C-alpha cells in the first residue's frame, strides 16, 4: 500500500500536465483570463501577477 | 528608390529582438507574423511620404463643356476598369491608386498658362470642394481657350499586394523608399511595435524613447536637406515696365 510520491507526482514537465503545481497554475491562469476578458486587466499585470506568484 | 523586404526584416530583427514579433526564446528566428509587420511598414512609408515630398505625379484631363465637377478617382483613369456609368476622361499619367493624391499643387493648360488654385476672386480660379475633385465654374468655359489640363500633385506609393501563396518568398517585395528614410523607418516601426508591452520601470519607456529618436532623425534629415525643394525665381522683368 506504499505508493511512492515522486517528482512526476509533484509535476510533470508538460504545461497541460496533471501535477499539483501545474493545475494550481492553470486555475490561476483561468481566473486571470476571465478578469482580463472583462474590462479590468491589461496584458501586463497578467504577467506581473503570475511571475510574482 | 527600392529596397528588398528581406534586408528590412533582417535589420528590424536587431531592434525587435526583445519581443514576440521576430523571436522564439530559443534559437531566435523570424516567426510568421510577417503579415502584421508588412501592414505596419506600409503605414510607416505613408507617414514618411507625408513628412517629405520624395515624389510627384502628373495627369492629363480632357475637358468637356458644361461639366461642373471632375473627380480624380481610379475609375475615370485610362487603363483602369471602365465602369459603364462614368466616361474615362483621365487619359494619361501615373496609375492612380487609393492613396496617391496627397495634395494638388499645379494646374497647367495646353497654352502654357498657369491657373490659380483656391485663390478666391482671382481671374480664373479653380476650387477643390472635396480634396480630390475639381470644381470648374462656367466663366472658365467662357474664357478658357484650353481643351485640356495638366495636373501635378504630391504622391505616395501604392503598396504591393501580399498573398497567402506569396507567403513563400516575401523577399521579392520591394519597399519604395530611399535608404535614408529607411534608417528613419526603422525607428518608426520599432516604436509602434514596442509601445504596448512591458511592466518594469525601464522597460515601460522603450516606445517613448523610440518616438523621441524618430523625431530627432526626422529633424536631422530636414537639416541635411535630403528631399526635393523647389525654389522660385520669377522674372518680373518681361511684363513690360520693370526695366
Amino acid at each position: 500500500a506504499v505508493e511512492p510520491i515522486t517528482i512526476a507526482d509533484l509535476t510533470e514537465v508538460k504545461l497541460d500536465g496533471k501535477g499539483a503545481l501545474d493545475q494550481l497554475l492553470q486555475v490561476t491562469r483561468l481566473h486571470l483570463a476571465k478578469e482580463h476578458d472583462a474590462g479590468r486587466l491589461k496584458g501586463q499585470e497578467y504577467a506581473a501577477v503570475l511571475t510574482g506568484g | 528608390t527600392i529596397q528588398l523586404k528581406q534586408v528590412i526584416d533582417l535589420l528590424a530583427e536587431g531592434e525587435l529582438s526583445n519581443i514576440k514579433y521576430v523571436n522564439i526564446d530559443t534559437g531566435a528566428l523570424v516567426l510568421e507574423r510577417v503579415p502584421s509587420l508588412i501592414r505596419a511598414i506600409n503605414l510607416g512609408v505613408l507617414d514618411l511620404h507625408k513628412r517629405f515630398l520624395l515624389k510627384e505625379g502628373m495627369l492629363k484631363i480632357q475637358l468637356e463643356e458644361g461639366r461642373r465637377l471632375y473627380p480624380l478617382r481610379p475609375a475615370y483613369q485610362v487603363g483602369q476598369k471602365p465602369k459603364p456609368g462614368v466616361p474615362q476622361f483621365i487619359t494619361e499619367g501615373n496609375k492612380l491608386g487609393r492613396q496617391s493624391i496627397l495634395k494638388i499643387e499645379k494646374i497647367i493648360g495646353d497654352n502654357g498658362v498657369e491657373y490659380y488654385l483656391n485663390d478666391t476672386w482671382q481671374p480664373l480660379n479653380i476650387t477643390t470642394p472635396e480634396f480630390d475633385v475639381l470644381e470648374i465654374s462656367d466663366e472658365f468655359y467662357c474664357h478658357s481657350s484650353s481643351k485640356t489640363l495638366e495636373v501635378r500633385y504630391r504622391r505616395a506609393p501604392t503598396p504591393m499586394k501580399i498573398c497567402v501563396d506569396n507567403l513563400d518568398s516575401w523577399g521579392c517585395i520591394d519597399i519604395d523608399l530611399p535608404y535614408t528614410h529607411l534608417q528613419a523607418l526603422l525607428y518608426f516601426v520599432a516604436s509602434r511595435c514596442q509601445t504596448p508591452i512591458g511592466f518594469m520601470e525601464n522597460t515601460a519607456q522603450e516606445g517613448f524613447n523610440f518616438s523621441q529618436k524618430y523625431e530627432a532623425e526626422c529633424a536631422n534629415l530636414d537639416a541635411q536637406n535630403l528631399r526635393i525643394d523647389p525654389v522660385g525665381n520669377q522674372d518680373r522683368f518681361t511684363r513690360g515696365g520693370w526695366v
